[PDB]
């Protein structure tokens, strides 16, 4: 969950948010049967291209690992594609890489 | 002949990275983290080889 | 007279303050022998550490006739108690009074000058490398990004985690991958500003 | 096999720590690919992988 | 036990702490006399088999 300085509920977790509007504001929330936690890690970059997912838990953002986790199984993702937004979508290509 | 007297030399950086049995190759990194009885002891270690 | 310099990933002011506090006595049963000792951290047995910036603070309460008790440390951990907070970069942090895999010792020892010492508990601590955690001698206030640093000087700078001596300068050079480079030597010589790119 | 012929714009190599300013090197790499999805539509309706 | 290494069992049952069960030791020597079989061999003379 990213937003722009708009935070209704992420305001409370992080109250000093600091910086201005432009930026983006990205947080991770740790949603489980237990707990609903948001987490914040760091601020947008102004140019993101290439994201990678491993089977085991690495994310790679611009060839830098930035995370690691534990064992993954499946994934959701979800945004405007209405049919027609595919001309200024946000995805080029989605493939499975093999090592 | 010209590339075998050119090279030999880029092989001697190379082993100061290697870790003499010690925390880590920076002896700055290495000072100002433990003691200085172990730092001393591994400092040494690294020098002598 | 060392300028410092301190440069991580920009993030805001996210400070939080992890406490041990030992209380004990001395003098009730033989002088050289205590009576009870209680360890709380924070007022409970065990604890993480979640926020950015984090601040370690130990508190003695000890009681004894004589008065006056030395205070050692044991320690096995690549750390020491005091050493924590000199911009120490870490992933995983975690801190507790009972057993834990993969986490080492270090014990604490109280020498009330009665002629015997004691060890008061032991602190295990598990820990792994990384950015997300970072360990500070005091709060900054008023900082939108805790990252500063002079140039053009000789200045000791703590970047990513490693620690070094040298003049910084800044190069008109355009990269798009990475976020140092590094020598076949361990130096770190080229960082870029992510905010900015340069 | 992926097709030559291709500029790699958008394509960086994996690197936990550091990266090779310029040289070659050897190494396990997610490049082998299954499918290729582009110009999409279907994951505006909560695509599941 | 004298000369024996320690192995430890670790549970965590999710509740935020784990704890150790036990400790097990192992007092063992090298040699032919004692052999571990993932099963038992049924009816089986001579357990060498190639
Ligand atoms: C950056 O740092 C990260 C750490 O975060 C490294 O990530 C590790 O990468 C290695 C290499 O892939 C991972 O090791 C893999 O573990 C798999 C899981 O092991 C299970 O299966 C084996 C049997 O294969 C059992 O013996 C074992 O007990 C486990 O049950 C292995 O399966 C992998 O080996 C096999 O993988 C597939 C499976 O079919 C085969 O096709 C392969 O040929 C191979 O035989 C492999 O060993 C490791 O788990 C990763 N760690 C983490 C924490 O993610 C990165 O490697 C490092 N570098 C880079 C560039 O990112
Ligand atoms: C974990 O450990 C930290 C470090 O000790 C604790 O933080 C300290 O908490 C104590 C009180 O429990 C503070 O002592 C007094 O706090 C009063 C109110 O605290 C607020 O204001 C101070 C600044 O004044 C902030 O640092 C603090 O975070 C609170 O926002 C102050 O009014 C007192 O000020 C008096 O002393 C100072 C110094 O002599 C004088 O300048 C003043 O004029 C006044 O006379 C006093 O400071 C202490 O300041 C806190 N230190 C820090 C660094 O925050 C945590 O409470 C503790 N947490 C747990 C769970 O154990
Ligand atoms: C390279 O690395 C450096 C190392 O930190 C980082 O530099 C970032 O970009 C600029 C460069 O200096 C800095 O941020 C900007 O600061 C301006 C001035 O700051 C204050 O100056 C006086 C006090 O001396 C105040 O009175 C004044 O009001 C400023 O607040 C600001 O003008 C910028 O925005 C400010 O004003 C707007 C106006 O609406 C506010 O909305 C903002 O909230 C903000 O107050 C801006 O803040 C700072 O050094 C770094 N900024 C960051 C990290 O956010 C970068 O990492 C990188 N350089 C660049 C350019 O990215
Ligand atoms: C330094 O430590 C002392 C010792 O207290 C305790 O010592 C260990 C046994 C261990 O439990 C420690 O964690 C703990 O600090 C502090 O002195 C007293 O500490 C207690 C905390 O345990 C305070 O609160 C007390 O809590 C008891 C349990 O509920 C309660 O029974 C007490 O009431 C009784 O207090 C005295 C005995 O201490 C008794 O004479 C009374 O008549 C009453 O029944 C009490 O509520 C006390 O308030 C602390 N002070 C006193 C005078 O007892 C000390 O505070 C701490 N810090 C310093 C010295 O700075
Ligand atoms: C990748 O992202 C870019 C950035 O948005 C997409 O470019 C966008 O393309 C659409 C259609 O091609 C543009 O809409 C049309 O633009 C023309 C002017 O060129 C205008 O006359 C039309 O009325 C209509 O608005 C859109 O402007 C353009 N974005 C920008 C910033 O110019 C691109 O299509 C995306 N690619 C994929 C495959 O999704
Ligand atoms: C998750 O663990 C916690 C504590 O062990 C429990 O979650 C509570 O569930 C009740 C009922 O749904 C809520 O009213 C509480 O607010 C929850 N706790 C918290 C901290 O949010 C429960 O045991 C577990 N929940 C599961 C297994 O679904
Ligand atoms: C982010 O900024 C855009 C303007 O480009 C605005 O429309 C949007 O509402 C902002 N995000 C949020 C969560 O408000
Ligand atoms: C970089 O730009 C030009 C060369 O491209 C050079 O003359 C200039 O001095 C440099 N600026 C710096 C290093 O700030
Ligand atoms: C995906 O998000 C859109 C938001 O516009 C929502 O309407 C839709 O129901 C979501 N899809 C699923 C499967 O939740």
């Amino acid at each position: 969950v990213c937003s722009n300085s708009s935070n209704p509920h992420l305001a409370t977790f992080a109250i000093p948010l600091g910086a201005t509007q432009v930026p983006y504001y990205c947080f991770f929330k740790v949603d489980t049967y237990n707990s609903t936690v948001y987490k914040f890690l760091a601020v947008l970059p102004p140019t993101v291209r290439e994201i990678v997912i491993t089977k085991y838990g690495d994310v790679y953002v611009n060839g830098f690992g930035y995370l690691h986790l534990g064992l993954l199984d499946a994934v959701t993702i979800n945004f405007t594609g209405h049919g027609t937004d595919d001309d200024v979508s946000g995805f080029w290509t989605i493939a499975s890489t093999n090592f | 002949v010209v590339n075998s007297q050119g090279a030999a030399l880029t092989q001697l950086t190379v082993q100061l990275q290697h870790n003499f049995q010690a925390i880590s190759s920076s002896i700055d990194d290495i000072y100002s983290r433990l003691d200085i009885l172990s730092a001393d002891v591994q400092v040494d270690r690294l020098i002598t080889g | 007279e060392q300028p410092i310099s301190f440069v991580t990933l920009p993030s805001f002011n996210a400070h939080s303050f992890v406490n041990i506090t030992v209380s004990a006595s001395f003098g009730g049963h033989s002088g050289a022998n205590l009576i009870a000792s209680d360890t709380t951290i924070n007022g409970f047995s065990s604890f993480c550490v979640d926020t950015r910036q984090f601040t370690i603070s130990l508190s003695y309460n000890v009681t004894n006739s004589y008065g006056y008790v030395s205070n050692s440390q044991d320690s096995n951990c690549p750390f020491t108690l005091q050493s924590v907070n000199d911009y120490l970069s870490f992933s995983k942090f975690c801190v507790s009074t009972s057993l834990l895999a993969s986490a080492c010792t270090i014990d604490l020892f109280g020498y009330p000058e009665f002629g015997s010492g004691v060890k008061f508990t032991s602190l295990y601590f598990q820990f792994t490398k990384g950015e997300l955690i970072t360990g500070t001698p005091k709060p900054l206030e008023g900082v939108t990004d805790v990252s500063f640093m002079t140039l053009d000087v000789c200045t000791k700078y703590t970047i990513y985690g490693f620690k070094g001596e040298g003049i910084i300068t800044l190069t008109n050079s355009s990269f798009l991958a990475g976020v140092y480079y590094t020598s076949d030597s361990g130096q770190l010589l080229a960082f870029k500003n992510v905010t900015s790119g340069a | 096999h992926i097709p030559e012929g291709f500029s790699f714009n958008n394509w960086f190599l994996l690197s936990n720590d550091s990266t090779l300013v310029h040289g070659k090197v050897v190494s396990n790499q997610p490049l082998l690919v299954n499918c290729l999805l582009a110009i999409p539509k279907i994951y505006g309706l909560g695509q599941f992988f």
